[PDB]
């Protein structure tokens, strides 16, 4: 999982 | 009638920008995963009959350049159009690859007076990007 | 004579002033859950359903893991903004  | 006209000769345009490598200048990371998005969005909207249009790694002047081509284009025989933003950004920003682009300013490209041949259709926007940096704990 | 802000519909994949979620593999939550729900709805829903359905899917069926306790466990809501002057089909 990344954010963006 | 209640519901928007769908009957026109072409669904319409889905203009998808889809953003992964950025400038090492701007510190901002590649996007893991972008393409995936593209390539699913792709599929689903070619299969409502949109005339699909996947844009990578745009700049920000690429990107208002893009806007301003495709609203001064002819949308008459069109039902709606459709625009994808897959990139990273903030509230009322989004990010082209060398820098921010404010979403309301792409958005103004396509209203009333801007757009003529779109008025009255649906004008989507969807936007895949972050709008700020809270987190949501949840609960239950 | 309408306004020039109407017809339009902006679907954010999260909520105003959050982080969005995004899979190194999979895709981002809002995206794969969007177009899971139009595959199956663009046929039998109004736009506005099929949006809500994926709020619902997004924030149930999904949540972040992290080894860094700050962005672990979190959750997303998208958030859709309409000034849609009618209803939405894909047929």
């Amino acid at each position: 999982d990344e954010v963006x | 009638d209640n519901s928007y006209k769908m009957d026109y000769p072409e669904m319409g345009l889905c203009i998808i920008i889809n953003n992964k490598n950025f400038h090492k200048s701007t510190g901002m990371t590649s996007r893991s995963g972008t393409d995936v998005d593209a390539a699913n969005l792709r599929e689903t909207f070619r299969n409502l009959k949109y005339e699909v249009r996947n844009k990578n790694d745009l700049t920000r002047e690429e990107i208002v350049e893009l806007m301003r081509d495709v609203s001064k284009e002819d949308h008459s025989k069109r039902s709606s159009f459709v625009c994808v933003l897959l990139s990273h950004g903030e509230e009322g920003i989004i990010f082209g690859t060398n820098g921010p682009v404010d979403l309301k300013k792409i958005t103004n490209f396509f209203r009333g007076d801007r757009c003529r041949s779109l008025t009255g259709k649906p004008k989507l926007f969807i936007i895949q990007a972050c709008r700020g940096t809270e987190l949501d704990c949840g609960i239950e | 004579k309408i306004p020039v802000e109407a017809d339009f519909l902006y679907a954010y994949s999260t909520a105003p002033g959050y982080y969005s979620w995004r899979n190194s593999k999979d895709g981002s939550w809002f995206i794969q859950s969007l177009c899971a729900m139009l595959k199956q709805y663009a046929d039998k829903l109004e736009f506005m359903h099929i949006l809500t359905r994926v709020n619902r899917k997004v924030a149930t069926e999904f949540e972040s893991f992290s080894f860094d306790a700050t962005f672990h466990a979190k959750k997303q809501i998208p958030c859709i903004v309409s000034m849609l002057t009618k209803e939405l089909y894909f047929y």
